RNA sequence: GUAAAUUUAACUGUUAGUCCAAAGAGGAACAGCUCUUUGGACACUAGGAAAAAACCUUGUAGAGAGAGUAAAAAAUUUAACA
């Protein structure tokens, strides 16, 4: 009556968390579909407030949105007033809705543009290295170059279907 | 949110009470959970300069468990201060002596080494047996879940639950038992 | 049916991959508390000959007996009550940076 | 940018953890097969060339 | 994090490593004229 | 033209939510009358 | 008014009279206040979130 | 596979050895002890090992509110039927 790896239930017998049926692959991809559509049509009916990106710039991430300002740690050989595109969108998100990229969100999908608003360098950094000497008068001073860039707009575009 | 910055800074930083039943909980689980709860280790929100520690009320601290022989072998020792006032007592005597002296140890140590622990330790609320003023009664907010799961004695079994599991041997017929 | 988390909390969340997988889209709309699951707001709360009185609830209390009721109604320790020189309090910045 | 989003985005922090929780449980599932079955939807990589 | 599954799917050990990540351009000019070639 | 001091953050934000900032309710599901731990309902 | 919030710049008093008012020429039922959250309500720091609920 | 080597012209300073691993020779098959040899570390940095010259990881030149790693957490409870 019980089949021949056939267990009597115990505090061992079985693993102790829950079992877990993922989705039919068959079943899933349809409503995959269906989901894209959705969150597709909210942004051709721009059904969306602000949207914040998460943008790789200058070896580094940045949670950013419209009117805000990253300090970037160099110099970017550009003028003041000048206008780029951030073209590394690792994620991009709404209210409702956030769209992920793996690794990065194509280009069509998700435009992120900021301006140069100061070029500047930092304050003065004290180097200091307590050698076996008279170490006040041989104390380092650098100062690193800074770009201040200002996040104008976040732009998605219908392009998930 | 559109809160207005005031209370979006208040609701934020608002102090949680949790209540914890250690009823056959060992003291040191209980400890863990509450040591992350009164240091606000489980706020996204953290810092160690920001006051984020939450209140843990734990009830039912006479009938914690311990695992082993931990009554008997586990000696709290003190010091008076005055030549021979060292004390060693068991945590069975202990117990007995303050029934919330060992979940309040067991916190006391978890928690950071530094001048923020004592003001935690105002945040905890230990009651021996299931009453609980009503003024802290009625701050709870949440009850987190016991940390160990207590098992069934054979007597609450169901009878259901009996039958399904097999009788493994047949006794001989002619044994006294 | 599945879902990674419960959606009884914070927002429902639908997690679908694009047609060419290379995006992964969520759809996470708040959830709403139901009305079900709140409580109603609490209500607030003689020959009276002579008009009322607004008696002065201050009474005076000594520094030991002050600081044990402040500690005590905020659940703290007693120190951070007392106060403290004129060369901490002179090094305070009064005038603070403010980020928004 | 992770610990971020916890505090200002809770809804895409928990699609994060929704989805981080659905391909853990994909990595079991293709534990338990032995490779006959196809990888999960999650799983499958984007290649670059 | 992630060390040894990326080097079995042939990507660096290091996200920070070869691929589009690092190597495409950080940006452009809003016009579209490609940027000059950044230093690393 | 502005100090050339120490700057705290390298980042500025006047909307650093757009979802609504973390409280400790963010997460926590709401129960049948709200009623509280260990709490009776009809007192 | 870059970041500013709306009360910050239109200062009003009695927001929950405005709110009936405007409710009404959209037809709405009057709001009903309802208590959605609460912590330490018996203390000096307590936390309420109040929910304004039409029909 | 590498890029140093010798010679010539001048010139200066350091050099009173500690521990670890290894092989001997003396002590006691003691010492953080005596002597010699091979290699390593220590007056150049940092991480780890509880504090930590000598063990392990690593070499050392800046800024970063990025990332992948290295070394890196000690175990154990000891029979019998008549």
């Amino acid at each position: 009556s019980y089949l021949p790896g056939y267990v009597p239930k115990t505090s061992l017998s079985s693993p102790p968390w829950p079992e877990v049926v993922l989705p039919d692959p068959v079943e899933e991809t349809r409503h995959h579909a269906e989901v894209v559509k959705k969150v597709n049509e909210m942004i051709v009916t721009g059904q969306y407030g602000r949207l914040f990106a998460v943008v790789h710039f200058a070896s580094r991430q940045w949670k950013v949105t419209s009117e805000d300002l990253i300090l970037i740690g160099n110099e970017l050989d550009l003028a003041c007033g000048e206008r780029i595109r951030l073209e590394k969108v690792l994620l991009v998100g709404a209210d409702n809705f956030t769209l992920l990229g793996k690794p990065l969100l194509g280009k069509d999908l998700v435009r992120v543009e900021a301006t140069v608003i100061e070029k500047t360098e930092s304050w003065p950094r004290i180097i200091m290295r307590f050698r076996k000497r008279k170490n006040f008068k041989k104390k380092r001073i650098v100062t690193t170059p800074q770009t201040v860039l200002r996040i104008n707009s976040i732009e998605i575009a219908p392009c998930l279907l | 949110s559109s809160f207005s910055r005031a209370p979006q800074q208040w609701a934020t930083f608002a102090r949680i009470w949790y209540l914890l039943d250690g009823k056959m909980q060992p003291p040191g689980k209980l400890a863990a959970m509450a040591s992350i709860r009164l240091q606000g280790l489980h706020k996204p929100v953290y810092h160690a300069l920001s006051d984020c520690g939450d209140h843990v009320v734990i009830m039912n601290t006479r009938h914690i468990a311990f695992s082993g022989n931990k009554w008997e072998q586990k000696v709290y020792s003190s010091h008076t201060g005055y030549p021979g006032g060292f004390r060693q007592v068991t945590a069975a005597q202990l117990h007995l002596r303050d029934p919330v002296a060992i979940v309040k140890l067991a916190i006391y140590g978890m928690l950071p080494k530094n001048l923020h622990r004592r003001t935690m330790m105002e945040r905890l609320h230990l009651f021996p047996d299931e009453y609980i003023p009503e003024d802290i009664l009625k701050n709870l907010v949440e009850e987190l879940p016991q940390p160990r799961k207590i098992p069934k004695r054979l007597d609450e079994y169901t009878q259901e639950e009996i039958d399904a599991f097999p009788r493994l041997w047949t006794p001989p017929e002619d044994y006294r038992l | 049916t599945y879902s990674p988390l419960p959606d009884d909390y914070n927002c429902n969340v639908e997690l679908a991959l694009t047609s060419d997988g290379r995006t992964i889209v969520c759809y996470h709309p708040s959830v709403d508390i139901p009305y079900e699951h709140t409580k109603p707001i609490p209500r607030p709360d003689h020959d009276q000959v002579l008009k009322t009185r607004l008696e002065e609830k201050v009474e005076h209390l000594e520094e030991g007996p002050m600081i044990e009721q402040l500690s005590k109604m905020f659940f703290t320790t007693k120190h951070r009550w007392y106060p403290h020189g004129r060369y901490h309090r002179c090094r305070k910045n009064l005038n603070p940076p403010k980020d928004r | 940018v992770l610990a971020d989003l916890a505090i200002y985005e809770p809804k895409t922090f928990k699609s994060l953890a929704a989805l981080a929780s659905r391909r853990r449980h994909e990595g079991f599932a293709a534990a338990l097969g032995d490779g006959k079955e196809p990888e999960g939807i999650f799983s499958r990589v984007v290649q670059y060339h | 994090a992630g060390g040894q599954w990326r080097l079995q799917q042939g990507l660096a050990a290091n996200p920070s490593g070869y691929g589009p990540l690092t190597e495409l351009p950080d940006w452009s000019y809003a016009d579209g004229r490609p940027a000059p070639p950044m230093k690393g | 033209g502005l100090d050339v001091i120490r700057i705290r953050k390298p980042f500025h934000t006047d909307n650093p939510s757009i979802q609504g900032q973390w409280h400790p309710f963010t997460n926590k599901p709401t129960t049948f009358r709200g009623l509280r731990p260990r709490e009776v309902q009809d007192p | 008014m870059t970041g500013k919030e709306l009360f910050e710049m239109w200062k009003i008093i009695n927001p929950m009279g405005l709110l009936v008012e405007e409710l009404k020429k959209r037809n709405v039922s009057a709001p009903e206040s309802r208590l959605t959250r609460q912590s330490g309500g018996t203390t000096a720091l307590p936390l309420y979130f109040v929910g304004l609920y039409c029909d």
